[PDB]
RNA sequence: CAGUCGCGUAAGCGGGGCAUAGGAUCACAAGAUACAAAAAGGAAAGAUCUUGGAUUUUUGGAAAAGCUACGCUAGGGAUAA
RNA sequence: CGAAAAUUUAACGGAUCUAAAUAAUAUACCGAAACCUUGUCCAUAUGUAACAUUAGUAAUAAUAUUAAUGUUAUUUGAUGGGGUAGCAGAACGUUGAGUGAAUCUUAGAUUUUUUUUUUAUAACUAAAUAUAGAUGAUAACUCAAGUGAGAAUGGU
RNA sequence: AGACAACACUGACUAGGAUAGCUGGUUUUCUGCGAAACCUAUAAUAGUAGGCAAUUUAAGUAACAUCUUAGUAGGUACAGA
RNA sequence: AUGUAUUAAGGAGAGUAUAACUUAAUUUAUGUUUAUGAUAGAGGUUAUCAACAUAUGAACUCUUAGAGAAAUUACUUAAUAAACGAAGUGAAUUGAAAUAUCUUAUUAACUUCAGGAAAAGAAAUCAAACGAGAUUCUAUGAUUAGUGUGAACGAAAAUAGAGCAGCCUAUUAAAAUAAGUAAAAUGGCUUUAAAGCUGUUUGAAUAUUGUGGGGAACCUUCCUCAAAGGCUAAAUAUAAUACAUGAGUUACAGAGAAAAGUACCGUGAGGGAAAGCUUUGAAAUAGUAGUUUUAUAAGCAGCUCAAGCAAUAAGAAAGCGAGAGCGUACCUUUUGCAUAAUGGGUCACCAAGUUAAUUUUAGAUGCGAGCGAAUUAGAUGUGCAUAGUUAAACCGAUCAUUAAAAUAAUGAAUAGUGUCUAAAGUUAGACCCGAAGCCUGGUGA
């Protein structure tokens, strides 16, 4: 009759409780699905017990070691940044940035170590556009400036890449300057801002250095190198010839 | 609240010594006082105090609460009003209430009477179902007339309201201001990217 | 299949022995690999590949002697008075 | 005949049998919860029709239909039927809770009984005794468990 | 005298903190299917693990069982010296 | 049971108007409101026929001066439990299917010291090239990093919430900035080898104009902080009291205690009950009444067949049953039990796969390359998936071995996420009941 009478779940999403130790005709009468009087009935037998022979792992070992200092980057395809902005979701006329990238949900809800832009999809982009992200491969940034884009890696880390999504950081395709020549007018911007903004930190270690500063990866610091200079600090390229 | 709790063979007061020598008694062999087996002992499987409380989706909370709101539409007792959904009392009476002359048993059995024989008329009362009339605010005569009288309906606050308050009378008597801002507050599945939400079609004439 | 060596006119044969009787991991040690390097540059200690020392002989891999007629508890009565 | 053991005839089961023994044959009969036939119950199917409920879709100022679920009947004159350990499905009952400010009750709600009926761990009919207007009982659906005891030399 | 130290002494009583691969018990009904007591490993043989394999219900089937016809492996009964 | 608020020393002996509490054991006064309250009378024992607020007289003995066989002596305006907190000392049961390292465990316990709380506390801190900014409490981070042969043990940064407070001129009175100190060797503790604690023997330096500590062996640059001097509320712990809430209990339940640490037991430490009310009246058990059968018989007392008896009366036969046959209780445990194998005197009640976190699966259902959460304008709050590959990174719809590479070969590629119902793995008492023993603190000649 009243609708609150008359409520119920599908049939569907209703099982049948088995409640051991409830008589014969239940079928889980006495000894409740466990047998006759073995360690199984009385006790309990560690997960990992094997009756005594010794396990794979023990007799062959463990194999590797798990990397914990490598980058957890969050991989998007061209694929897919040609959906969002088919449908509007990215805008093509401005720079497509670490912030607009996360706010979006191309790469989803989670912000991990830095963006990798791959090349899924690459023959049926043909969108010029202006992205910057930490790190794309061979085929993905032949593929942006075959369009008529340009494609920049820069340096990020997992707080500097929260803070371009909360504002607390402004995002620049730049490294910090060096030198006395610049101060006058560095310190000229930040007092302009009028707030307390952070700074994008810039490689430190050899590695992080030697990724951004080589012009195969599009690095924010390639401009700092020669023609004939090579991007690893250690490093030369040998000279060809009879001497 | 699910605060009911038992004390289990751990819990229950007395000394842990050993009740009979383990053979030459002759009777079964017993251990502590406090087993499940003895007169006082403590009961394994007993109620303690959790937490019973379930999850719902926040978008298949505000379903149920659309889909609870449009029974009562398409059966017809959905009723909107205007603001100011209070019961019209007589002002005479309002000005004796108000004054201090009336005392409380009569200010009362008034109350009792008046919102009996006004609910009977509108076939609004307990001959019908019962009515529920949900605010925004708090109205002294409404919520008041109904605190005296309750058997001919009940008031509430858009606060106060369930899913299970919607289908617990016989009709729901909503304001417009309260309407607008409950399906306002529970269309999350909807609003994810808007629809009609207070679109007027007939201005009120003034 | 790739690599590159032997024998053979050639076809071809060769990843020890006519066949059936020699145990891992861990630790440790010697080579290679260039993976990661706890602020950073190095390093240490780790990781992969190859290899070695074992009555690890209870050989799927404990560093290990007895008595109780004063015996205790939980059991079975594989017949034990 | 060989052929002897300790309670008692003592391994025709017994009475008894000259076949009611033995060997070679023949036929009828009896004979199981097996099989058959006529019904019933249960499980799983396959199509169809009808009834009810719920929710849609059309018609109606001079009712029809769609889907789900429940149910009976019927088509293939459908198939299947012991069970420990064990696995699985479907239900009933007990206590409390929501709908419930609901329904019912001196024209007898409720009464640990007795009785009657229904494929029935359950409810129901009637009878007898007592006397309650709710601090009473309660269908249906749903929610949570201190939820079901001939078995522990169990405990009171 | 392993004697006595207040029911207890091959080390008392009392309070606090255990385990038990061993034993016993494990409570309503209806319905469907339905084993094993074998192998391997184990300081293991009263245990346990992995198989074989019972159950649930989905996808498959040139499935599985039996017979017929033609073929194949292998040396028992028997027979022989 | 939880939450909120308040409070911060507890018990006993004897006596007394038996609701009234201290030898004064029912003291004496104030103010206000008194039925429109608050939440035109009778009545001082035939009493307290008045509540709220504020005052007020009295309040014995012991614990508790000294002594002693506590509640006595003898004197006198003699007087402070438990739990909680910090430090010191520091096990064993248990797990590893044995066992030494390890785990149990910076645990239980004991000892000292202190307060209503205590402790801790405003960086010689963490971070990583950007920055954060005292302590305490809760969750996540985290069955993680890591350690360890193993079993297991186990951070920090950061995030969210509760609180928020800084200072030395500390709101209660303290530093002329810290030398036998930092540190080293060695023996231990803690632990990852650093940092930290420590006995013995030794032993530094003086500020970013780069002196000293730290950034997980170690050196260096840089960053970062400034030891050997101090103060500091709150959120936290425990106990008592009061109140609020309840798919908590309603009398073998709740608590051990509806009159309880009482009766009772023990030399002692110590152990430790039963018992509600005027309602209802189950089963077992006992004595009879009605109907019926029974003194020639070898019944797990049922089942199949069934004469007869049984209703004063029209109608209506439940029950008992002579006689015939069939049938060796139940459970557990076993290859197998009527077994002379285990268990039970009967009946009633109590009495066993549950909860939490975590990790999965099936079905159903919400959203959907996103999901979940969470929020005038903007930001904020775990997580999983969206890409695979290798020991690992680089790399990437491609990746790995091929000591150079190369379709030469081989392997791996495409819907997730939340919720409910149910069954589960893991860790907790973990389905229930049951040892002998081991360690610590006490008691007794
Ligand atoms: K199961
Ligand atoms: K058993
Ligand atoms: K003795
Ligand atoms: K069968
Ligand atoms: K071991
Ligand atoms: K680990
Ligand atoms: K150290
Ligand atoms: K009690
Ligand atoms: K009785
Ligand atoms: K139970
Ligand atoms: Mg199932
Ligand atoms: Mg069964
Ligand atoms: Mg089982
Ligand atoms: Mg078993
Ligand atoms: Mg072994
Ligand atoms: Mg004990
Ligand atoms: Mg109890
Ligand atoms: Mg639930
Ligand atoms: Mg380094
Ligand atoms: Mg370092
Ligand atoms: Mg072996
Ligand atoms: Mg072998
Ligand atoms: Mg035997
Ligand atoms: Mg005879
Ligand atoms: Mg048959
Ligand atoms: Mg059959
Ligand atoms: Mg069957
Ligand atoms: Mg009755
Ligand atoms: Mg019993
Ligand atoms: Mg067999
Ligand atoms: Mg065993
Ligand atoms: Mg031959
Ligand atoms: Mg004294
Ligand atoms: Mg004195
Ligand atoms: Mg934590
Ligand atoms: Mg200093
Ligand atoms: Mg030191
Ligand atoms: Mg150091
Ligand atoms: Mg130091
Ligand atoms: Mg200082
Ligand atoms: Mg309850
Ligand atoms: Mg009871
Ligand atoms: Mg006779
Ligand atoms: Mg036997
Ligand atoms: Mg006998
Ligand atoms: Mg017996
Ligand atoms: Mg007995
Ligand atoms: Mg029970
Ligand atoms: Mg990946």
């Amino acid at each position: 009759a009243s609708i609150l009478a008359s409520l119920s779940d599908n049939r569907g999403a209703y099982h049948k409780r088995i409640r051991k130790g409830r008589g014969p005709s239940s079928g889980y009468g006495k000894t409740a699905g466990r047998g006759t009087k073995g360690q199984k009935a009385h006790g309990h037998v560690k997960p990992w017990f094997q009756g005594g022979q010794t396990p794979l792992i023990v007799s062959h070992g463990r194999k590797g070691f798990v990397n914990q200092f490598a980058a957890d980057m969050s991989e998007l395809n061209l694929e897919k940044l040609q959906e969002w902005i088919e449908a509007g979701r990215i805008d093509p006329t401005k720079p497509i940035t670490p912030k607009e990238i996360i706010k979006s949900g191309i790469i989803g809800s989670s912000i991990k170590d830095g963006i990798k832009l791959l090349g899924r999809g690459k023959e049926s982009f043909k969108i010029p556009v202006t992205i910057t992200v930490s790190r794309a491969s061979a085929s993905a940034i032949e593929a942006i400036e075959a369009a008529g884009g340009k494609i920049v890696t820069r340096f990020y880390t997992k707080e500097s890449l929260k803070r371009l999504v909360e504002g607390k950081s402004l995002h620049t395709d730049k490294p910090l300057p060096v030198g006395k020549e610049h101060v006058e007018e560095i310190l000229a911007q930040a007092r302009s801002l009028k707030k307390k903004y952070y700074r994008l930190p810039d490689p430190t270690s050899r590695w992080d250095i030697e990724y951004y500063r080589d012009p195969a990866h599009r690095g924010y610091l390639s401009h700092q190198l020669a023609p004939g200079e090579s991007p690893s600090l250690y490093f030369k390229v040998p000279t060809g010839g009879e001497k | 609240r699910g605060m009911a709790s038992t004390k289990t063979r751990y819990e229950v007061h007395g000394s842990h010594k050993k009740m009979s020598p383990q053979k030459g008694t002759g009777n079964a062999r017993r251990g502590t006082r406090q087993s499940p087996l003895m007169k006082g002992g403590g009961k394994t499987f007993g109620p303690k105090p959790r937490d019973f409380s379930t999850k719902l989706n926040k978008k298949v909370y505000d379903l149920a609460w659309r889909t609870a709101l449009s029974y009562r539409y398409k059966r017809g007792e959905l009723i909107v009003t205007e603001d100011g959904l209070d019961l019209p009392l007589p002002n005479d009476f309002l000005w004796l209430a108000g004054g201090g002359k009336l005392s409380r048993e009569l200010e009362d059995g008034y109350v009792r009477k008046w919102v009996h024989e006004f609910m009977t008329s509108l076939n609004w009362g307990k001959e019908a179902g019962r009515t529920t009339f949900i605010t925004g605010d708090k109205r002294p005569n409404l919520f008041t007339g109904f605190e005296l009288a309750g058997a001919e309906g009940r008031a509430l606050e858009l606060w106060d309201v369930d899913v299970k308050d919607l289908l617990e009378t016989g009709r729901i008597v909503i304001e417009r201001s309260a309407l607008k801002e409950m399906i306002e507050d529970h269309q999350s599945d909807l609003v994810t990217r808007g629809p009609n939400l207070g679109e007027v079609l007939v201005r009120a004439p003034r």
